[PDB]
RNA sequence: GGCCGGGAACUCAAAGGAGACUGCCAGUGAUAAACUGGAGGAAGGUGGGGAUGACGUCAAGUCAUCAUGGCCCUUACGACCAGGGCUACACACGUGCUACAAUGGCGCAUACAAAGAGAAGCGACCUCGCGAGAGCAAGCGGACCUCAUAAAGUGCGUCGUAGUCCGGAUUGGAGUCUGCAACUCGACUCCAUGAAGUCGGAAUCGCUAGUAAUCGUGGAUCAGAAUGCCACGGUGAAUACGU
């Protein structure tokens, strides 16, 4: 049987499919070693199951599309955070209260007319 | 503010360690949203600072900021047409930030090669009690010293 | 060493050391090595006198020095003698490609004067 | 064979109205239709001045819309066509055949 | 804008019309690579002899109901006071004001 | 100006140079046209090229083949 | 290789709907209006960003977009035509772009976006040229074709504090393209030359969170000519004790 969740960050949606035992993670057709080459990035994927003691009982499967770095693994954990909650049903306090359950709904703010950016001024003289 | 509360944002811990000083420490450090660039370079300077004193990198950082940390300061008031110097205390958070950018400004100043032997000069030397950053603690002491009849 | 009646920097790599001529570049510099058989982060200070003289060859094929500020000297007397708008241009001291004067233009003009 | 049909407009409520009419008349004359596929939609954007004269800041940002539709129809017959060909719809909606 | 100025625009447009596939051809000719490079010679002394408001380029765009040489629209024809006025009464279908 | 091209002169100037060089001797020739490259068959006379105000006399001579006519009478004043 | 047969589950597209109300719990308060906490929930107290400008003030701006009272010229203050000027240059001010370098310059080679425009238009594959480009030619009135390869980033070498392998004004020669026509007075390419400048006196400006700072992408006007204007996303901080 597979367990699902989607999820997203800034411009980016994630698919997550989860299956039981011996925890191996696949994404876009690569490894997470081959695909993220930061450190903060493969933290944040991996924070949930080391949460929930279930590191080496999973397998994951998992497409991404949008965005840039930080926001695809944003949109990784809080999929993964839905699946598990999909599967399990009970981890859904401990994983609120760390902190995962919530979608961030931070963009990016538009440009307006006579400033230069979406809130800096053009120089100032009094004279 | 005015009629205004703030509250506390949350920051990540370090990945390699597990410590928020830390994370603080990098953010002080980088430039223009250059997190990787920063992040390497203190993790070079720990690398070279654990080797010179047999310890792990966290103790040695623990080390150098408690000989830069201050406790009174001085602030400006002027009701009277004149301007004096009055002496207050520090509390724990403003210490931590004073020390850290106390430290990164004084080794931007050094003359080695790179940003991080400058870093670990600076480290080692203020867990010896020399440099710019204990000479700054200093001086600001002497001057929270020089106006006790004011408090 | 001695290349065209000038001394080019002995510790430094070849393909820079060589633009100290006055009419060689560094397309010119990688042209002349290659031409001539040798690396390019070869040292000045580890060539052989064969080698030396070879590049001596190399060069010889160019305008450079003397020539080239003869050149130079002769093709600008030629429009200050004509008179045109470009010998006027170059015998007053302002642009000649045809650049704004109401403010700026301080490389030909110097200094400001009061 | 099989007959495509793309419809334009300015106001979604006309083109849904002529969507319906088009798909009603269609299956009941005997013929299999793919329901109605909703394609994305054009924005064009305008900025203007509005002072006669020199305030550079004070403009006006106005917009325009144009909606999309596409229909497909599987088998056609001879009646079916004739009864397609002889209809009239909106002055607001523009249709394209295609077979 | 004058009058006189209009004028001097339909004048423009209807020279332009006129002398439209003599200037192709010979454009054709001296483009042309591998030609006599005689024809060439002739060809571009004779493109200098039609009539100079005959090239495209020779005109300017101006709003169709007052005739202003600044701030022309093409997809409306007209500039941006007239744009505004018609925008508000209602007059140009589909637009309306806009935010995001 | 582009090579494939050749150089470019106004047909009335080039009638002109044709008739004088053929009939010998020539008075000083009246032009408008400061677009006009310089020929090598014109060495020996004289262009009087407007400037704006008057017509400013240049009495051709070798170096100056290639340049446009307009090279030789400038049109501001200044001391 | 979503290639092919297939499936309607998922991303996603665009029409109808649900949801947030101080609605529920505890405490304070005039047996009030409200205020400080907590539960659940994607989101909590105006959730974040727009449009929306009261009676009036400054005889504020616009008779050169347009309309109009009164004055003034009619072989001329009204027509048409080629050349020039609006681009000048002892000097003074406002607004910007590029730098003064190792958190960097140079060479190799490898991930991850968003929003737009296109028939007198956008121009793939192929061949020729060191290059800007040239020749011959599919497709597309477009979730289908074209513009169109994101950059900062990561991995491996070199440079070792020098007015330099930092900076790229100025000037000499040779070219490409649009256009009847590039002297005055266009943009771009190749070879060469390699100026000022080592963080800026007295003054003085912007910004409270996906904000400042930094990196790239598109459109309108337009034959051709942005470091300006209007839009889009990537990386991503410091501080608020108080009046």
């Amino acid at each position: 049987n597979q367990y699902y969740g989607t999820g997203r960050r800034k411009s980016s949606a994630a698919r997550v499919f989860i299956k039981p035992g011996n925890g191996k993670i696949v994404i876009n057709q690569r490894s997470l070693e081959q695909y993220f080459g930061r450190e903060t990035a493969r933290m944040v994927v991996r924070q949930p199951l080391e949460l929930v003691d279930m590191v080496e009982k999973l397998d994951l499967y998992i497409t991404v599309k949008g965005g840039g770095i930080s926001g695809q693994a944003g949109a990784i954990r809080h999929g993964i955070t839905r699946a598990l909650m999909e599967y399990d049903e009970s981890l859904r306090s401990e994983l609120r209260k760390a902190g995962f359950v919530t979608r961030d709904a931070r963009q990016v703010e538009r440009k307006k007319v006579g400033l230069r950016k979406a809130r800096r001024r053009p120089q100032f003289s009094k004279r | 503010p005015r009629r205004r509360v703030i509250g506390q944002r949350k920051i990540l811990p370090d990945p390699k360690f597990g410590s928020e000083l830390l994370a603080k420490f990098v953010n002080i450090l980088m430039v223009d949203g250059k997190k990787s660039t920063a992040e390497s370079i203190v993790y070079s300077a720990l690398e070279t600072l654990a080797q010179r004193s047999g310890k792990s990198e966290l103790e040695a950082f623990e080390v150098a900021l408690e000989n830069v940390r201050p406790t009174v300061e001085v602030k400006s008031r002027r009701v009277g047409g004149s301007t004096y110097q009055v002496p207050v205390e520090v509390r724990p958070v403003r210490r931590n930030a004073l020390a850290m950018r106390w430290i990164v400004e004084a080794a931007r100043k050094r003359g080695d090669k790179s940003m991080a032997l400058r870093l670990a000069n600076e480290l080692s030397d203020a867990a010896e009690n020399k440099g710019t950053a204990v000479k700054k603690r200093e001086d600001v002491h002497r001057m929270a010293e020089a106006n006790k009849a004011f408090a | 060493a001695r290349i065209a009646g000038i001394n080019i920097p002995d510790h430094k790599h070849a393909v820079i050391a060589l633009t100290s001529i006055y009419g060689v570049g560094k397309t010119r510099s990688k042209a002349i090595l290659a031409a001539a058989g040798i690396a390019e982060d070869v040292k000045i200070s580890e060539l052989s006198e064969g080698q030396i003289d070879t590049l001596r060859d190399e060069v010889a094929k160019f305008v450079v020095e003397g020539d080239l500020r003869r050149e130079i000297s002769m093709s600008i007397k030629r429009l200050m003698d004509l008179g045109c708008y470009r010998g006027l241009r170059h015998r007053r001291g302002l642009p000649v490609r045809g650049q704004r004067t109401k403010t700026n233009a301080r490389t030909r003009k110097g200094p400001r004067k009061p | 064979q099989r007959i495509r049909i793309r419809l334009k407009a300015f106001d979604h409520r006309l083109i849904d109205q002529a969507t319906a009419e088009i798909v009603e008349t269609a299956k009941r004359t005997g013929a299999q239709v793919r329901g109605p596929i909703p394609l994305p939609t054009r924005k064009e954007r305008f900025t203007v001045l509005i002072s006669p004269h020199v305030n550079k800041d004070a403009r006006d940002q106005y917009e325009i819309r144009t909606h999309l539709r596409l229909v497909d129809i599987v088998e056609p017959t001879e009646k079916t066509v004739d009864a397609l060909m002889r209809l009239d719809l909106a002055a607001g909606v523009d249709v394209q055949i295609s077979l | 804008a004058k009058q006189s100025m209009k004028a001097r625009e339909v004048k423009r447009v209807a020279l332009a019309d006129k002398y439209f596939a003599k200037r192709a051809e010979l454009k054709a000719i001296i483009s042309d690579v591998n030609a006599s490079d005689e024809d060439r010679w002739n060809a571009v002394l004779k493109l200098q002899t039609l009539p100079r408001d005959s090239s495209p380029s020779r005109q300017r765009n101006r709003c169709r109901q007052t005739g202003r040489p600044h701030g022309f629209l093409r997809k409306f024809g007209l500039s941006r006071i007239k744009v505004r006025e018609a925008a508000m009464r209602g007059e140009i279908p589909g637009l309306k004001k806009a935010s995001w | 100006r582009s090579l494939k091209k050749g150089p470019f002169i106004d047909l009335h100037l080039l009638k002109k140079v044709e008739k004088a060089v053929e009939s010998g001797d020539k008075k000083p020739l009246r032009t408008w046209s400061r677009r006009s490259t310089i020929f090598p068959n014109m060495i020996g006379l004289t262009i009087a090229v407007h400037n704006g105000r008057q017509h400013v006399p240049v009495f051709v001579t070798d170096e100056m083949v290639g340049h446009k006519l307009g090279e030789f009478a400038p049109t501001r004043t200044y001391r």
